[PDB]
């Protein structure tokens, strides 16, 4: 558990730059991969030991629909707290479905894609205690070379990473909104963010796009901002989208119990 | 240099005054929120965690600051949480203290408002 020797990286091509710090394409052991860099004020031993607990948890290797962490470079010896996991050649599913030049993923797809993400999210809340931080959203969601949907593990907030700033909140529950983590059922909340997915596999439009990050979450929260059920879509489609978004955090399924019904809506 | 600005140079005081009302209402307004008085309306923290949010673009959990604060204690920690968000957004540390602008130090409060103009001038 002394982590990935930072040396070792081939760094080939910078992919991003952003509040979180940055992300390359790049090599490691015969991987491709991705690497992000995560920059932090005040970095100090403590957040360099809690980014040395929090890592272990991200690298699971044991669900086709999880993305693991492969691994983490420690911060000393590393410049910076980096992490790496496997380059996926389609990027996001907000890449595949919002920014998509070359082709546009059909319904059948999306199905698919819906089942993928139930599967393993189902997953994820087996664990005993839930990954903390771990929000679900189009964007923390890659699309491998067989499209399959993948969630990403190197998309999990960790303690120090940008606490108390949401860039995401569209896909956030009413009251994770609103309230301490510790104040909420997670796993309902987390069935919130994949009634919003459901919208966007829908609607292929980002959920509140006319709407800035700030305004979104006030909306929501304060205001009862919701997404508008589309018009024409199958009765089976408005059923599953609105128990998943009920505004009651009780009545929201699990995704085990939903995954049964996406397994039948890509082939009864 | 801005201290030259607020004590010796009235006119232009009240240009850069009326630059700052329309520079935070082209933001606040989006949530309903309005802002007539320079003097005050900053010193609770709240519009100035709202207001970095609105021009970095995010969302501030309502978990994470107080959003109706119940004491200066609240406030002068509204205000801390604000200046770090700044220093996050790449702004040097904020030479007025917390307090200040709790307290509605003019100076304080017009420096700190803009210090953020002219960072986020072209902000939409
Ligand atoms: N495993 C991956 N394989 C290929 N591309 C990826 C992978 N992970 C992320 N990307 C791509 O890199 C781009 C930038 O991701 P990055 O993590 O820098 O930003 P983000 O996910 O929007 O924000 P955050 O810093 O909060 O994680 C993504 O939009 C996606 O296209
Ligand atoms: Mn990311």
């Amino acid at each position: 558990h002394s982590g990935i020797d930072f040396k070792q990286l081939n760094f080939l091509t910078k992919l991003n730059e952003n509040h979180s710090g940055e992300l390359w394409k790049g090599r490691w052991q015969g991987n491709d991969i991705v690497v992000k860099v995560l920059k932090v004020r005040d970095w100090s031993t403590r957040k360099s030991r809690d980014f040395n607990e929090e890592c272990p948890r991200l690298r699971i290797f044991s669900h086709p629909n999880v993305l693991p962490v492969l691994g983490a470079c420690q911060s000393p010896p590393a410049p910076h707290p980096t992490l790496i996991t496997h380059w996926m050649p389609y990027g996001s599913l907000y890449n595949v479905l919002h920014e998509g030049t070359n082709f546009v993923v059909d319904q059948s797809q999306a199905v698919k894609f819906a089942l993928d993400m139930a599967r393993g999210m189902a997953f994820l809340h087996t664990l005993e205690p839930l990954i903390p931080r771990h929000a679900l959203n189009s964007r923390s969601v890659m699309i491998d070379e067989d499209m399959t949907a993948r969630i990403s593990m190197a998309d999990v907030k960790f303690s120090f990473q940008s606490p108390g700033r949401m860039y995401a909140p569209a896909w956030v529950a009413p009251e994770a909104l609103q309230k301490k983590p510790e104040d909420t059922n997670r796993r309902s909340a987390d069935m919130w963010s994949f009634a919003v997915l459901l919208w966007e596999l829908v609607t292929r439009e980002v959920p509140f796009a006319d709407l800035s990050n700030m305004e979104i979450g006030m909306k929501v929260a304060l205001e009862g901002l919701r997404p508008t059920i589309p018009p024409g879509i199958s009765p089976h489609v408005s059923k599953l989208m609105k128990i998943c978004m009920n505004e009651d955090p009780a009545k929201r399924p699990k995704f085990d119990m939903i995954v049964p019904i996406l397994e039948k809506m890509q082939d009864k | 240099a801005f201290d030259t600005l607020f004590d010796h140079a009235p006119d232009k005081l009240n240009v850069v005054k009326k630059t700052l009302i329309t520079f935070v209402n082209k933001h606040l307004n989006k949530l309903n929120l309005e802002v007539t008085e320079l003097e005050t309306q900053f010193a609770d923290g709240v519009y100035l965690v709202l207001l970095m949010g609105l021009l970095e673009g995010y969302f501030v959990p309502l978990h994470s600051f107080f959003l109706t604060p119940d004491s200066f204690e609240q406030k002068v920690l509204n205000v801390s949480f604000a200046f770090e968000l700044m220093q996050d957004g790449g702004l040097e540390k904020p030479k007025p203290r917390p307090e200040d602008i709790v307290n509605c130090d003019l100076k304080s409060t017009l420096r700190v408002l803009y210090n953020l103009f002219t960072k986020y001038r072209n902000v939409e």
